[PDB]
């Protein structure tokens, strides 16, 4: 039943929890992959922006999933959002990238 | 005032002056949402590395000088010019000073907030609806007089 | 009014407006009104900007032709819906395999008329079933097209 | 650290010029861009008028939407405001001056 | 004034969002 | 010009009559009166549609007076006069 | 009056803008300085001919001017006229005492500045933050730092 | 037509200052720095999947309560005798001018003295402040919420609500103008209503006065089961979702041909959810908020001094010697009185009744646990931090949670018509 | 009065027309009159039109 109320005049936005409570894009939230898959324009839209720079995190539930490695230097910053990003961007009602 | 969204105070000394004479030490600013910069490096910030950007030790030095030019730049004796009898509702009977040239009357909205009514439901009307009608054009003058 | 020269119209709008400078059987009219009652009369305490969303004006018209227009409001009026209500719908007719949203802004002068009663659908229907009239022609569309 | 960590800093400056940038509060608004250039040009000579980003008062309802900040002042300063949406009854959402 | 014609005849600061990347 | 579709005004052309929009894939649909010439795009509204609601700006009268036989007699007043400016006399 | 408010004098001065940072002005700098304070006074009152140059060759961070001789004897007359006051030096502090409140008039603003991420929807004014955004030196698990 | 405007801050919940720190009080300004804008005090959401909550903002009461605070305490600085609105801070908060249009942080030269102590449940009067008496206009754009909040403070329970039933009211087009608001949900008219209040001052017995009496009519006896789909109000009722539901949704509906007989004279009382669980229950909590706007252009009964606390008596514009006395009311045994009366006339089945009755107990324990375990991370925090104590929601007791004249105040309640 | 310019004597024709609105010897004069005096005084019962 999950549903998403825009903000107004300041206010926060807010997604409906799974017993019917609204939360503020913030804290720990749990997403069975289903149910972004269902909606990832909508919610990469919403949420990614505050993932990013923001202080939400998500886990979204897989059960088991291929990956892939991305080696890199320790002593050079590294910031692996634009890896993340097309992840998330890319994820479809019917795919998953690694 | 300005009809619109955000309307902000600015300096800029002699704006709506009329002179005989230019003492030309204007101090002029510009709205807030532009580099103004330029007012505070005018002085011993010569051997700059950056043309935009000032020098923070030279800071007091420059704004004092730029006060004094606000001072030297309104050294000036304030000329009587003649008035009209108005005859607008809002300010009915006042005396409102004309000032020189043409469309004099262009000015009065600026210069008496309370001639324009409260015709409207706006912040600018809530204000001219508390200010005092009587006190608007000429208050009192000389007894001494030539013609 | 809307247009050009709408203080052309405020002759006829108003009758108290022109004077009694005469003596006529017109002015004796004007002079027998009251000064009080033209123009607005009340307005909505709501608004969007400086204006107001409804107001009550005394002008020419006719009792009858307003007292029209005044249930023709009221029906309307009453066939309203609310975005709220329109999730609901949508929603229920999928038969759960979607669920659609219809964000919105408070507001009370939003018009949506589209609530009837079944009785009203029933009779329609009455109509359509006759319409066929044992012309397959205006079937077989129907029927094919669905499938 | 400053962008994405959480390393805050007051700079001690006494008194300093400074430049309004006035955004839409319904789009999205990140003023890392101008911060980063305020400190790129920093001298030990120079120092350039000091960029805040403010929102646009408005006289009705609107949708809200992030907005990412990295400079504030430490005390009031915004005595420069004159009146917001003058020509209307209210104002609705962000700085309400009368 | 608007006019809606008849259909019958009568009696006559960065501002690039990080998620709307289309994939 | 768009956001009015919520509430939210002015800080879609009225030609809209259905605004749809999925979450899961970016394919907008929107219905427009089949009665228009620029189906560019747009989806169509083909059920006859009554017109319920309409707007009227003038008066709300059905009856007017009217002169059956002119005249044109002498008056003492002419005209309202103020200062150096003069108004003619509108009857109702 | 205004020299004496860049560097170290013991004239006897209010002074109105010490928070505006400055450093301690040595006789180089002070003298450049004094030069602006001269030719805008002389721009000011059309003036094309001499007017305090003399003063400028040698450290004008002074406090009062006196002229005298001495005797083959020893003894000495020393001559230090009473200067009486200074419409221009009084305004200048004036305006310097206003600028003390109305300081954001300027283009000036008052304090210090902290940089950090603040991600948010809400709509304060950066420029009037809420309290527990900003800290200060005697707020707890602060860390100041030195040269 | 009011002529006295004063309000009652809020009280201590038995902590040594007001309920409210730093922390919260800075979250508080959600829509600007202005603690008179309406977004201040309420959220908008599209309403029917409600309860919105947040790390430092549990409920919608939870919000109201803490305005109530942060104007209780701010407001002392411009109050006091000298009348002074930016020497002395309150908990780092300072007044941006005279005409208090914002609130922020105190300058260096302030945060540098001690702050204001300020104290508990004071009676202030606008007239007191010069500004304020000066520009009536002014004084009405913040009034709306000084009323508001003196409506939450006045008793150590929920919102007081205004009801009044007058067919003298429905004089004029009145009656045209109500039926623009068929269609639209409760939640909608009242925030509307509310939020145009402060456009301009109104005349105690205008169509806005009159018709929001109305509203605030129609809701509550339909919110009680006295009017319904077969017993309007001039064919007006406020018609539940489903009633007993964690969020309720009403929407103002038409009923023809069942208009109920209405007995001719004016009548009036005051009623009020006594159950913490309305800190829960938007609609109750904007009804008052509208009938705080009443109030900041008419002047209604005064409220009898024995139905509220000490403190609070003989308030000038409020509380008086005899008058009407409040009546409380638990939230889930009048969902029953509700079901009985729609029942016994022919809306409801016996069977329907028991289904809204097993809803109704389901949520009153969800909403139960929540509000009394939020209730404990309070006092956690208060021992852990005795010099920031504060309270996310109003504070409330056990006993709260009884019926405690439901019954009679339901009986008032129809005994209006 | 017939023709053009009807309106150009009324200031000849009614001096108190003109309010007072410097100090001159006409305004001390003007000043002195009665506002009351001036234009129609009375009229005849009988009319044509």
């Amino acid at each position: 039943d999950c549903r998403i109320s825009f903000g107004m005049n300041g206010a926060a936005p807010m997604i409906r929890d799974e017993t019917g409570m609204m939360v503020p894009f913030e804290g720990n939230w749990i997403f069975p992959l289903a149910l972004w898959q269902m909606n990832t324009r909508y919610f990469n839209q919403q949420f990614d922006a505050w993932i990013k720079t923001g202080e939400l995190r998500i886990r979204i539930e897989m059960g088991a999933y291929p990956y892939m490695l991305h080696y890199y230097d320790p002593r050079q910053y590294a910031n692996a959002w634009n890896l993340t990003s097309a992840w998330l961007e890319e994820i479809t009602p019917t795919s998953i990238p690694s | 005032f300005p009809e619109a969204a955000v309307s902000r105070i600015v300096v800029h000394t002699r704006w709506a002056s009329n002179v005989d004479f230019d003492r030309d030490s204007s101090v002029i600013m510009a709205p807030p949402t532009e580099n103004n910069i330029h007012l505070f490096k005018q002085l011993l910030n010569t051997e700059t590395l950056s043309v935009r950007g000032a020098n923070p030790l030279m800071f007091r030095a420059n704004v004092l000088h730029m006060l004094l030019e606000f001072v030297l730049d309104n050294l000036y004796l304030n000329r009587h010019t003649g008035f009209s009898q108005d005859h607008t509702p809002f300010t009915e009977g006042a005396n409102l000073r004309s000032l020189p040239g043409p469309d004099a009357e262009k000015w009065y909205s600026i210069m008496y907030p309370t001639r324009m009514g409260t015709p409207n439901v706006s912040k600018i009307c809530n204000f001219v609806a508390s200010c005092v009608r009587n006190r608007v054009g000429r208050f009192d003058r000389a007894q001494m007089m030539n013609g | 009014l809307p247009g050009p020269d709408a203080e052309k119209w405020y002759s006829i709008m108003y009758p108290t407006r022109m004077g009694t400078p005469n003596v006529s059987k017109i002015c004796n009219f004007v002079a027998s009104c009251v000064r009080n009652r033209v123009g607005r009369f009340d307005r909505a305490q709501m608004m969007n900007g400086a204006m107001s969303e409804w107001v009550d004006v005394f002008e020419t018209s006719d009792a009858l032709t307003v007292s029209i227009r005044g249930r023709w409001m009221a029906r309307l009026a009453r066939m309203n819906i609310n975005p709220t209500e329109i999730e609901w719908a949508l929603t229920e007719c999928a038969q759960g395999y979607v669920t659609v949203t219809s964000p919105y802004a408070p507001s009370v002068n939003r018009l949506m008329p589209y609530r009837i009663s079944n009785a009203e659908r029933q009779i329609s229907q009455i109509i359509r079933i006759m319409n066929i009239g044992n012309n397959a022609t205006v079937i077989q569309p129907v029927l094919q097209d669905i499938s | 650290w400053i962008k994405t960590g959480e390393l805050r800093i007051r700079i001690e400056m006494g008194a300093y010029p400074y430049m309004l940038h006035y955004y839409d509060p319904r789009q999205y608004a990140n003023a890392w861009n101008l911060t980063s250039a305020w400190l790129e040009e920093i001298t030990p000579t120079s120092i350039p008028s000091v960029p805040f980003m403010v929102p646009i008062s408005s006289d009705h309802d609107i949708s809200s939407a992030p907005a990412v900040q990295y400079i504030i002042s430490t005390e009031y300063n915004d005595r420069s405001l004159f009146c917001t949406n003058s020509s209307s009854p209210q104002t609705i959402a962000g700085p309400d001056k009368h | 004034m608007k006019r809606i014609p008849r259909k019958t005849k009568g009696k006559s600061p960065a501002t690039t969002e990080p998620g709307t990347s289309n994939r | 010009a768009h956001v009015a579709s919520h509430g939210l005004h002015g800080n879609e052309i009225q030609r809209h009559i259905t605004e749809f929009i999925s979450s899961w894939q970016n394919h907008p649909i929107v219905q427009v009166s089949a009665d228009v010439e620029n189906k560019k795009t747009a989806q169509l509204l083909h059920a006859d549609t009554p017109r319920l609601v309409t707007w009227d700006a003038g008066l709300c009268t059905s009856f007017k007076i009217v002169p059956i036989v002119p005249a044109q007699v002498p008056q003492d007043v002419l005209a309202y006069t103020f200062f150096t400016s003069s108004y003619a006399i509108q009857s109702p | 009056t205004l020299v004496a408010q860049i560097s170290e004098t013991q004239y006897p001065v209010d002074r109105y803008l010490d928070w505006i940072p400055s450093l301690r002005a040595s006789a180089a700098t002070a003298a450049t300085f004094a030069e602006w304070v001269n030719t805008s006074m002389k721009t000011a009152f059309d003036l094309s001919d001499m007017l305090l140059e003399p003063l400028l060759s040698g450290d004008p961070r002074m406090t009062q001017l006196a002229i005298q001789y001495q005797q083959y004897n020893g003894r000495t007359f020393n001559v230090i006229p009473e200067m009486p006051g200074s419409v221009i030096a009084d305004c200048v502090q004036l305006t310097a005492e206003v600028f003390n409140h109305e300081y954001n008039l300027f283009g000036i603003a008052r304090g210090d500045i902290i940089i950090g991420r603040v991600q948010s929807t809400h709509l304060w004014s950066p420029l009037a933050p809420p309290p527990d955004l900003v800290f200060d030196r005697d707020t707890p698990g602060v860390h100041i730092f030195g040269r | 037509a009011r002529a006295a405007f004063l309000f009652k801050t809020v009280g201590f919940g038995g902590l040594q200052n007001v309920p409210i720190n730093d922390e919260l009080s800075s979250h508080l300004l959600r829509a600007g720095n202005s603690p008179w804008q309406l977004t201040q005090f309420l959220d908008w959401i599209s309403l029917g999947r409600g309860l919105a909550t947040s790390a430092l903002v549990p409920t919608a009461g939870s919000r109201y309560y803490q305005m109530s605070c942060l104007l209780s305490g701010t407001l002392q600085i411009p109050f006091r005798p000298n009348h002074r609105w930016g020497d002395i801070r309150f908990l780092r908060l300072v007044w941006s001018a005279p005409t208090l249009d914002g609130l922020v942080v105190a300058p260096p030269q302030v945060l540098a003295q001690p702050a204001l102590q300020a104290q508990a449940d004071r009676v202030y009067d606008c007239d007191d402040y010069p500004f304020l008496a000066r520009d009536p206009r002014f004084k009405h754009r913040v009034y709306q919420q000084l009323s508001a909040v003196t409506l939450l403070n006045l008793t150590g329970f929920g919102p007081i609500s205004y009801v009044r039933v007058d067919e003298d009211m429905w004089s004029g087009d009145v009656n045209q103008l109500l039926m623009n608001y068929f269609g639209h949900t409760f939640a909608e008219i009242a925030y509307t209503l509310c939020q145009a209040s402060a456009n301009r001052p109104w005349e105690h017995d205008g169509t806005y006065a009159r018709m929001t009496q109305i509203i605030l009519s129609l809701f509550w006896l339909s919110y009680v089961g006295v009017i319904h789909q077969q017993n309007t109000y001039r064919t007006f009722y406020f018609q539940c979702n489903r009633r007993g539901d964690a969020a309720e949704v009403w929407i103002l509906s038409c009923s023809l041909n069942h208009s109920a007989q209405i007995r001719p004279g004016n009548r009036s009382l005051f009623v009020m959810p006594t159950s913490p669980d309305w800190n829960m229950d938007v609609n109750l909590i904007l009804s008052s908020t509208l009938t705080g706007c009443l109030c900041s252009g008419s002047q209604l009964p005064l409220i009898d001094n024995n139905s509220v606390p000490a403190v609070s008596r003989n308030i000038h514009g409020w509380t008086g010697r005899a008058g009407n006395q409040l009546h409380g009311f638990q939230v889930r045994r009048m969902v029953t009185e509700f079901c009985d009366r729609l029942r016994r006339d022919g809306v409801m089945t016996q069977a329907q009744q028991n289904q809204i009755e097993a809803l109704a107990d389901q949520t009153q324990q969800f909403k139960r646990d929540k509000l009394e375990a939020w209730a404990r991370e309070d006092d956690q925090y208060n021992q852990a931090n005795p010099n920031s104590t504060m309270f996310r929601t109003k504070p409330f007791t056990n006993a709260q949670w009884g019926r405690g004249n439901t019954g009679a105040t339901s009986a008032a309640i129809a005994a209006l018509i």
